[PDB]
Protein backbone atom coordinates (compact mmCIF):
# COMPACT_ATOMS: atom_id res chain seq x y z
CA UNK A 1 0.00 0.00 0.00
CA UNK A 2 0.99 3.59 0.09
CA UNK A 3 0.07 4.27 3.99
CA UNK A 4 2.11 6.37 6.01
CA UNK A 5 3.35 4.87 9.79
CA UNK A 6 3.45 7.03 13.13
CA UNK A 7 6.15 5.41 15.00
CA UNK A 8 4.88 5.64 18.85
CA UNK A 9 1.42 4.50 17.64
CA UNK A 10 2.01 1.01 19.61
CA UNK A 11 3.93 1.94 22.32
CA UNK A 12 0.95 4.86 23.11
CA UNK A 13 -1.69 2.33 22.90
CA UNK A 14 0.42 -0.20 25.26
CA UNK A 15 0.90 2.86 27.62
CA UNK A 16 -3.07 3.40 27.55
CA UNK A 17 -3.92 0.03 28.18
CA UNK A 18 -1.69 -0.21 31.10
CA UNK A 19 -3.43 3.50 32.51
CA UNK A 20 -6.73 1.38 32.53
CA UNK A 21 -5.27 -1.84 34.10
CA UNK A 22 -4.30 0.38 36.57
CA UNK A 23 -7.47 2.04 37.28
CA UNK A 24 -9.10 -1.01 36.74
CA UNK A 25 -11.09 -0.29 33.71
CA UNK A 26 -13.20 -2.53 31.57
CA UNK A 27 -10.80 -5.55 33.21
CA UNK A 28 -12.48 -8.71 32.53
CA UNK A 29 -10.80 -10.95 34.17
CA UNK A 30 -9.13 -12.14 37.72
CA UNK A 31 -6.16 -14.61 37.25
CA UNK A 32 -5.48 -16.65 40.63
CA UNK A 33 -1.89 -17.72 41.60
CA UNK A 34 -1.74 -19.18 44.98
CA UNK A 35 -3.29 -17.06 47.43
CA UNK A 36 -2.88 -13.81 45.04
CA UNK A 37 -5.34 -11.95 42.46
CA UNK A 38 -4.09 -10.30 39.24
CA UNK A 39 -7.35 -8.55 37.60
CA UNK A 40 -6.34 -8.08 33.74
CA UNK A 41 -7.86 -7.34 30.52
CA UNK A 42 -8.49 -10.67 28.32
CA UNK A 43 -7.09 -9.23 24.78
CA UNK A 44 -3.96 -8.31 26.55
CA UNK A 45 -3.37 -11.83 28.26
CA UNK A 46 -4.19 -12.96 24.45
CA UNK A 47 -1.71 -11.18 22.64
CA UNK A 48 0.84 -11.75 24.83
CA UNK A 49 0.48 -15.69 25.99
CA UNK A 50 -0.13 -18.81 23.99
CA UNK A 51 -1.28 -19.98 27.08
CA UNK A 52 -4.16 -17.27 27.48
CA UNK A 53 -4.29 -17.21 23.53
CA UNK A 54 -5.62 -21.14 23.97
CA UNK A 55 -7.65 -19.99 27.33
CA UNK A 56 -9.58 -17.57 26.22
CA UNK A 57 -9.79 -18.91 22.53
CA UNK A 58 -11.95 -21.66 23.91
CA UNK A 59 -15.98 -21.75 23.65
CA UNK A 60 -16.42 -22.63 27.46
CA UNK A 61 -13.16 -20.86 29.05
CA UNK A 62 -13.79 -17.48 27.03
CA UNK A 63 -16.56 -16.68 29.53
CA UNK A 64 -15.07 -17.26 33.18
CA UNK A 65 -14.63 -14.08 35.10
CA UNK A 66 -11.78 -15.97 37.08
CA UNK A 67 -8.90 -18.67 35.97
CA UNK A 68 -6.85 -20.44 38.70
CA UNK A 69 -3.41 -20.99 37.47
CA UNK A 70 -1.30 -24.15 38.35
CA UNK A 71 -0.39 -23.68 42.02
CA UNK A 72 3.29 -24.54 41.46
CA UNK A 73 3.44 -20.95 39.56
CA UNK A 74 4.90 -18.25 41.59
CA UNK A 75 2.50 -14.84 42.53
CA UNK A 76 5.88 -13.20 42.16
CA UNK A 77 6.54 -14.53 38.57
CA UNK A 78 3.62 -13.80 37.22
CA UNK A 79 3.59 -10.49 38.92
CA UNK A 80 6.46 -9.50 36.64
CA UNK A 81 5.44 -11.19 33.58
CA UNK A 82 2.21 -9.03 33.87
CA UNK A 83 3.75 -5.55 34.20
CA UNK A 84 6.23 -7.31 31.14
CA UNK A 85 2.85 -7.96 29.24
CA UNK A 86 1.51 -4.79 29.66
CA UNK A 87 4.82 -2.19 29.32
CA UNK A 88 7.55 -4.25 27.58
CA UNK A 89 9.92 -4.06 30.51
CA UNK A 90 11.04 -7.09 32.10
CA UNK A 91 12.09 -7.04 35.78
CA UNK A 92 14.54 -9.62 35.81
CA UNK A 93 17.03 -10.01 38.79
CA UNK A 94 19.29 -13.07 40.29
CA UNK A 95 16.35 -13.56 43.30
CA UNK A 96 13.70 -14.29 40.83
CA UNK A 97 15.31 -15.25 37.15
CA UNK A 98 14.46 -19.14 38.01
CA UNK A 99 10.36 -18.08 39.06
CA UNK A 100 10.25 -15.93 36.11
CA UNK A 101 11.79 -18.62 33.68
CA UNK A 102 9.14 -21.31 35.43
CA UNK A 103 6.31 -18.88 34.90
CA UNK A 104 6.93 -17.77 31.06
CA UNK A 105 7.72 -21.28 30.25
CA UNK A 106 4.23 -22.17 31.69
CA UNK A 107 2.55 -18.88 30.09
CA UNK A 108 4.62 -19.93 26.37
CA UNK A 109 5.84 -16.21 26.06
CA UNK A 110 8.83 -17.86 24.17
CA UNK A 111 10.74 -14.25 23.87
CA UNK A 112 11.05 -14.16 27.87
CA UNK A 113 11.62 -17.75 27.95
CA UNK A 114 14.70 -17.05 25.49
CA UNK A 115 16.03 -13.78 27.31
CA UNK A 116 16.19 -15.88 30.76
CA UNK A 117 17.88 -18.93 28.84
CA UNK A 118 20.94 -16.51 28.04
CA UNK A 119 21.13 -14.24 31.26
CA UNK A 120 21.45 -18.30 33.18
CA UNK A 121 23.94 -19.29 30.68
CA UNK A 122 26.27 -16.26 31.22
CA UNK A 123 25.79 -16.70 35.10
CA UNK A 124 27.38 -20.74 34.47
CA UNK B 1 5.44 9.49 10.95
CA UNK B 2 7.15 7.33 8.55
CA UNK B 3 7.36 5.96 4.77
CA UNK B 4 6.90 2.39 6.50
CA UNK C 1 14.04 0.43 37.86
CA UNK C 2 16.82 -1.88 36.75
CA UNK C 3 14.43 -3.63 33.81
CA UNK C 4 15.28 -4.67 29.87
CA UNK C 5 13.05 -3.69 27.88
CA UNK C 6 11.84 -6.14 24.28
CA UNK C 7 12.27 -3.36 21.66
CA UNK C 8 9.32 -4.89 19.48
CA UNK C 9 6.93 -6.49 22.24
CA UNK C 10 4.06 -3.28 21.65
CA UNK C 11 3.83 -3.81 18.19
CA UNK C 12 3.60 -7.99 18.08
CA UNK C 13 0.58 -6.87 21.10
CA UNK C 14 -0.67 -4.29 18.59
CA UNK C 15 -0.38 -6.98 15.84
CA UNK C 16 -1.90 -9.63 18.10
CA UNK C 17 -5.20 -7.15 18.50
CA UNK C 18 -5.60 -6.80 14.76
CA UNK C 19 -5.58 -10.54 14.84
CA UNK C 20 -8.42 -11.10 17.05
CA UNK C 21 -10.27 -8.21 15.37
CA UNK C 22 -9.96 -9.91 11.96
CA UNK C 23 -11.43 -13.09 13.39
CA UNK C 24 -13.93 -11.02 15.82
CA UNK C 25 -12.36 -12.73 18.63
CA UNK C 26 -13.72 -10.85 22.37
CA UNK C 27 -14.72 -7.97 20.37
CA UNK C 28 -17.43 -6.21 22.68
CA UNK C 29 -19.10 -3.40 20.51
CA UNK C 30 -20.40 -2.42 17.53
CA UNK C 31 -19.34 1.13 16.23
CA UNK C 32 -22.92 2.18 13.96
CA UNK C 33 -21.57 4.95 11.12
CA UNK C 34 -24.89 5.63 8.93
CA UNK C 35 -25.39 2.51 7.29
CA UNK C 36 -22.19 0.89 7.92
CA UNK C 37 -21.16 -1.45 11.04
CA UNK C 38 -17.43 -1.67 12.88
CA UNK C 39 -16.95 -4.31 15.61
CA UNK C 40 -13.83 -3.61 18.01
CA UNK C 41 -12.22 -3.90 21.52
CA UNK C 42 -13.74 -1.08 23.65
CA UNK C 43 -10.10 -0.87 25.20
CA UNK C 44 -8.06 -0.33 21.92
CA UNK C 45 -10.70 2.27 21.09
CA UNK C 46 -10.06 4.50 24.47
CA UNK C 47 -6.34 3.51 24.16
CA UNK C 48 -6.21 5.55 20.33
CA UNK C 49 -9.41 8.19 20.89
CA UNK C 50 -9.97 10.93 23.20
CA UNK C 51 -14.09 10.58 21.79
CA UNK C 52 -13.84 6.76 23.20
CA UNK C 53 -12.12 7.70 26.21
CA UNK C 54 -14.48 9.64 27.11
CA UNK C 55 -18.01 7.23 26.26
CA UNK C 56 -16.40 4.14 27.95
CA UNK C 57 -15.37 5.89 31.22
CA UNK C 58 -19.12 6.91 31.66
CA UNK C 59 -21.04 4.92 33.93
CA UNK C 60 -23.81 4.03 31.50
CA UNK C 61 -22.08 3.78 28.33
CA UNK C 62 -19.51 1.60 29.34
CA UNK C 63 -22.18 -0.60 29.46
CA UNK C 64 -23.59 -0.46 25.54
CA UNK C 65 -22.53 -2.77 23.14
CA UNK C 66 -23.94 -0.55 20.23
CA UNK C 67 -22.60 2.90 19.43
CA UNK C 68 -23.99 5.44 17.09
CA UNK C 69 -21.60 8.02 15.54
CA UNK C 70 -22.95 11.41 14.57
CA UNK C 71 -24.53 11.50 10.53
CA UNK C 72 -21.89 13.84 9.24
CA UNK C 73 -18.79 11.20 9.63
CA UNK C 74 -18.50 9.41 6.82
CA UNK C 75 -17.97 5.51 7.17
CA UNK C 76 -14.66 5.47 4.45
CA UNK C 77 -13.22 7.89 7.11
CA UNK C 78 -13.92 6.22 10.26
CA UNK C 79 -12.75 2.57 8.98
CA UNK C 80 -9.45 4.16 7.98
CA UNK C 81 -9.05 5.44 11.35
CA UNK C 82 -10.06 1.72 12.65
CA UNK C 83 -7.48 0.16 10.54
CA UNK C 84 -4.84 3.11 11.92
CA UNK C 85 -6.00 2.39 15.68
CA UNK C 86 -5.47 -1.51 15.07
CA UNK C 87 -2.03 -1.28 13.27
CA UNK C 88 -0.04 2.15 13.15
CA UNK C 89 -0.41 2.77 9.42
CA UNK C 90 -2.93 5.45 8.33
CA UNK C 91 -4.12 4.85 4.05
CA UNK C 92 -4.49 9.50 3.65
CA UNK C 93 -4.92 9.74 0.05
CA UNK C 94 -6.19 13.24 -2.41
CA UNK C 95 -9.69 11.63 -2.43
CA UNK C 96 -9.83 10.71 1.06
CA UNK C 97 -7.86 13.85 3.60
CA UNK C 98 -10.67 16.01 3.84
CA UNK C 99 -13.02 12.25 5.25
CA UNK C 100 -9.68 11.49 7.71
CA UNK C 101 -9.03 14.88 9.15
CA UNK C 102 -13.02 15.96 10.42
CA UNK C 103 -13.23 11.99 11.41
CA UNK C 104 -9.98 12.60 13.09
CA UNK C 105 -11.09 15.67 14.87
CA UNK C 106 -13.98 14.07 16.20
CA UNK C 107 -12.83 11.26 17.74
CA UNK C 108 -9.98 13.06 19.29
CA UNK C 109 -6.99 11.29 17.64
CA UNK C 110 -4.41 14.75 17.51
CA UNK C 111 -0.92 12.89 16.01
CA UNK C 112 -3.64 12.04 12.98
CA UNK C 113 -5.05 15.67 13.25
CA UNK C 114 -2.07 17.07 12.70
CA UNK C 115 -0.56 14.68 9.80
CA UNK C 116 -4.07 16.18 7.59
CA UNK C 117 -3.29 19.52 8.82
CA UNK C 118 -0.01 19.59 7.19
CA UNK C 119 -0.10 17.63 4.09
CA UNK C 120 -2.97 19.83 3.44
CA UNK C 121 -0.72 22.95 3.85
CA UNK C 122 1.46 21.91 1.45
CA UNK C 123 -0.94 21.48 -1.06
CA UNK C 124 -2.37 24.71 -0.83
CA UNK D 1 16.34 -6.74 24.10
CA UNK D 2 17.88 -3.82 25.20
CA UNK D 3 18.33 -1.20 28.14
CA UNK D 4 15.63 1.11 28.79
O1 LIG E 1 5.36 -16.50 22.83
C1 LIG E 1 4.20 -16.36 22.46
C2 LIG E 1 3.37 -15.10 22.53
C3 LIG E 1 2.05 -15.53 21.97
C4 LIG E 1 0.86 -14.84 21.74
C5 LIG E 1 -0.19 -15.47 21.08
N1 LIG E 1 -1.19 -14.63 20.56
C6 LIG E 1 -1.84 -14.71 19.37
N2 LIG E 1 -1.23 -15.37 18.36
C7 LIG E 1 -1.85 -15.33 17.18
N3 LIG E 1 -3.00 -14.73 16.88
C8 LIG E 1 -3.59 -14.10 17.88
CL1 LIG E 1 -5.14 -13.42 17.51
C9 LIG E 1 -3.06 -14.02 19.18
CL2 LIG E 1 -3.86 -13.12 20.42
C10 LIG E 1 -0.06 -16.81 20.69
C11 LIG E 1 1.11 -17.51 20.93
C12 LIG E 1 2.16 -16.86 21.57
N4 LIG E 1 3.43 -17.33 21.90
O1 LIG F 1 -5.32 12.07 20.66
C1 LIG F 1 -5.69 11.40 21.63
C2 LIG F 1 -5.52 9.91 21.82
C3 LIG F 1 -6.18 9.66 23.14
C4 LIG F 1 -6.35 8.50 23.89
C5 LIG F 1 -6.90 8.58 25.17
N1 LIG F 1 -6.70 7.47 26.00
C6 LIG F 1 -6.39 7.42 27.32
N2 LIG F 1 -5.79 8.50 27.86
C7 LIG F 1 -5.40 8.38 29.13
N3 LIG F 1 -5.55 7.34 29.94
C8 LIG F 1 -6.16 6.29 29.41
CL1 LIG F 1 -6.46 4.98 30.48
C9 LIG F 1 -6.60 6.24 28.07
CL2 LIG F 1 -7.33 4.82 27.42
C10 LIG F 1 -7.31 9.82 25.67
C11 LIG F 1 -7.16 10.98 24.92
C12 LIG F 1 -6.60 10.88 23.65
N4 LIG F 1 -6.32 11.89 22.73
CL1 LIG G 1 7.39 -12.85 25.17
CL1 LIG H 1 -3.59 9.71 16.87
Amino acid sequence: DSCIQFTRHASDVLLNLNRLRSRDILTDVVIVVSREQFRAHKTVLMACSGLFYSIFTDQLKCNLSVINLDPEINPEGFCILLDFMYTSRLNLREGNIMAVMATAMYLQMEHVVDTCRKFIKASE
Amino acid sequence: WVIP
